[PDB]
């Protein structure tokens, strides 16, 4: 693979894959999305498709399961969520390819993090914005995509934030299919899982502590074969926590809080952290333009493996 | 000579009209067809006469083959095809 | 088996899940490949129920699987039809079809094959009001 | 005439071809059938597999339709039918290639014809031995083609032939799925028309006159679309009577006999008759060594054409 320049007009903001890696959704502040193609012929990316989505910044994006079709979700600073389903029909590069399904204008705030839920769970998505109240919105029937039912309005906050500009969401889903279903809400500075108990309502189930600063992002770690669970969160003071989360089966199971470990190794602000699918490697990116590889060594303690510079 | 016969007679025989002579004929033919295993050629024969079915209205008027797919639905035990 | 599912391998992941000694990892309704059909002659659901029973008891009367085989949905015990014929040689169809979407014709791998590739057509053999092109 | 050896050792009784006229099937005074098949790069007819299939000599075999799979009916004087179906999943020429389905044990008599209905009739079956009953049989089971029930039981002849005289018994079906059902069934000297009646039995529909002798063979000419049946009859004179039967109590629809033409060419007994794909040529074979072809020329009348000598 090769690096390839985008024809966005602004800062890009969000890229998230698809499922089988062949496609890159690519949201920006210009009200774009940009989503290319991994074409097996020369090792190139080609863009497939490039449309305006909403009338402002485009914060998050996130591609739903291969089994129920080419969806992407977009929230933007217009307070709404907007589905787009592929049509194959359109030739590409023609900005009529990506058809809108539903728009989720229900936040009085504008909407920081989507995030779709694990394939086991149903078309699931999730909100959280400056409103302060993380919001999880169901098809219920996934036969027709153009009906989404509000199923939880879970308020994260205490209070909603006054200081509506200093603020910053995200979320991250759990991946783990047998064990009960797992959120992580970062607000504004706390970190708090949600779980679903017998009542069908999210309960906190356990708080991550720390974080003296915004949170920028928030990554669950696949843990195939595990005896415990791994969070990544990155701050705007610039520390990299992960937190060794372990279950033991109201709830159905309580959850107990390690920080396993701790890395200011970005003399800055850390914006992304990402797991690999192995849960072993994970990604972090600042605002120096420095992308740093962590892997766990011989002890239960992290290391930075290498360093990318965009020179 | 039924080949002739069927292939003349398939221009405007249910289309104008309709009678029993050009059905066995449409038949002998397309027997002989599956005799001498020209499966394909039979294929053509069939796709031109619906093609040649076609009034000046658009209503088909061929005996075509009929359907052999009825899927069930797992989600609610009913006919997708009625 | 989602991250066989990630590239394009299958097949393993379908020799993975076939002799799974957990037998609810991916999905919980059971046979989702299950494809239940209705009579093209009388209208009602291809179960198959009778033949099915009197096989079971044939197969347990005597000391052999093979006349379990006979068993299928190609033919109708309510209406006694015989056998589902292809839409190309007409010959009897039982153990892999090759189903035509917009007109629902069965059809073997070799037949629909080489009228679709071959003969390189774009219309069912059987004849139809539309294009069933590729 | 290129020959080739079928490899029987004993007499050949009947050959017959199957619907697509690359397969042909022979059985023999040494209880065996083989099947030949006829590859297209080679063009020479090779043995697809031989087996044992009765106690006594095969004296009538007979393909099924295509659509319903690949069924060999075979009649032998042991007084049973027995039904052969094929499974690809067998090595050629090893016996196994070819298995059983049923056996028919009504007929007490030893079977001399057996042919199969047209495919628009279901998956019937003839039978006719020396006991003058007319057996037909149906597969009403569509799980297992094992279960073969017996729907007809017709009496052509009053008492069976006796021991020590000859007897020949012959059958044809009538290939057109637009006339009702029917059945050429010749007795010693007689010659019938069936057909199947509105209370689902068969009934005596007409006779074909003359036939001074024992009738060898029967063919019905394939129905082509002309308005006019044709069955052609070799008998044990040296007459080949050709009746153009024309169609319009507890009957469908009557139908009436005219005898077309009648030829003593073969100064002899004609002992085979048959028809073409179209009914166009009617070959005939005799005891002068000749086998003959017959064509209808300028008018309906069969004129001779070539005589091919063995
Ligand atoms: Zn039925
Ligand atoms: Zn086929
Ligand atoms: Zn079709």
């Amino acid at each position: 693979m090769q690096p390839f320049d985008s024809g966005h007009d602004d800062l890009v903001h969000d890229v998230v894959y698809d499922f089988y890696g062949r496609h890159v959704a690519t949201c920006s502040s210009d009200q774009h999305i940009k989503v290319f193609k991994l074409d097996k012929d020369t090792s190139n990316w080609e863009l497939s498709d490039s449309w305006r989505a909403h009338d402002s910044s485009i914060v998050a994006i996130d591609w739903a399961s291969p089994e129920y079709g080419r969806i992407i979700a977009s929230a933007s600073y217009d307070k709404t969520v907007k589905l787009w389903e592929e049509d194959p029909d359109q030739e590409e590069c023609s900005g009529r390819r990506w058809n809108k399904l539903c728009t989720l204008n229900d936040s009085k705030g504008s909407l920081y993090s989507v995030k779709f839920a694990p394939a086991h769970l149903g078309l699931k998505l999730a909100c959280l914005g400056n409103d302060g109240i993380l919001r999880l919105y169901d098809a219920l029937e996934p036969s027709d995509l153009r009906s989404w039912t509000l199923t939880s309005e879970m308020k994260v906050l205490s209070i909603p934030p006054a200081n509506h500009l200093q603020s910053d969401f995200c979320l991250s889903w759990c991946p783990s299919r047998f064990s009960p279903e797992k959120l992580a809400v970062s607000a504004l500075e706390q970190a708090i899982i949600y779980q679903r108990g017998k009542d069908g309502k999210l309960h906190v189930a356990a708080k991550l502590p720390g974080h003296k600063s915004l949170i920028r992002s928030i990554s669950w770690a696949p843990s195939i074969g595990r005896w415990y669970q791994l969070i990544a969160t990155g701050c705007k003071d610039g520390r990299i926590r992960i937190f060794k989360i372990t279950e033991k089966l109201e709830l159905q199971s309580n959850l107990q809080v390690e920080l396993l470990s701790e890395h200011d190794d970005h003399n800055g602000e850390v914006w992304s952290v990402s797991w690999n699918l192995t849960g072993t490697i994970l990604s972090s990116a600042g605002d120096d333009g420095k992308v740093r590889l962590w892997k766990a060594t011989y002890s239960n303690e992290f290391k930075c493996m290498s360093v990318i510079t965009a020179q | 000579d039924v080949q002739s016969a069927a292939l003349i007679s398939i221009f405007g025989s249910p289309r104008y009209f309709r009678d029993q002579r050009v059905d066995e004929w449409i038949q002998t033919y397309r027997d002989m067809l599956k005799s001498w295993e020209l499966f394909s050629m039979r294929a053509r024969f069939d796709v031109l006469r619906s093609k040649l079915s076609r009034t000046k209205t658009g209503v088909l008027t061929a005996d075509i083959k009929p359907r052999q797919i009825y899927i069930q639905c797992q989600n609610c035990k009913q006919n997708i095809n009625t | 088996l989602l991250l066989l599912h990630r590239y394009e391998l299958f097949g393993i992941a379908a020799d993975v899940l076939k002799y799974c000694p957990f037998e609810d990892i991916m999905g919980s309704e059971g046979d989702q490949s299950s494809i239940r059909l209705f009579c093209e002659r009388c209208g009602e659901l291809i179960t198959n129920e009778s033949s099915k029973e009197k096989l079971r008891a044939e197969a347990q009367q005597t000391g052999n699987k093979k006349i379990m085989d006979k068993f299928g949905y190609w033919y109708c015990d309510s209406c006694k039809k015989k056998n589902t014929s292809c839409v190309l040689c007409e010959r009897p169809l039982k153990k892999l079809t090759m189903v035509i979407l917009p007109c629902g014709h069965e059809g073997h791998f070799q037949c629909i094959q080489e009228w679709f590739l071959d003969e390189n057509e774009q219309e069912c053999p059987g004849g139809c009001p539309g294009v069933a092109f590729i």
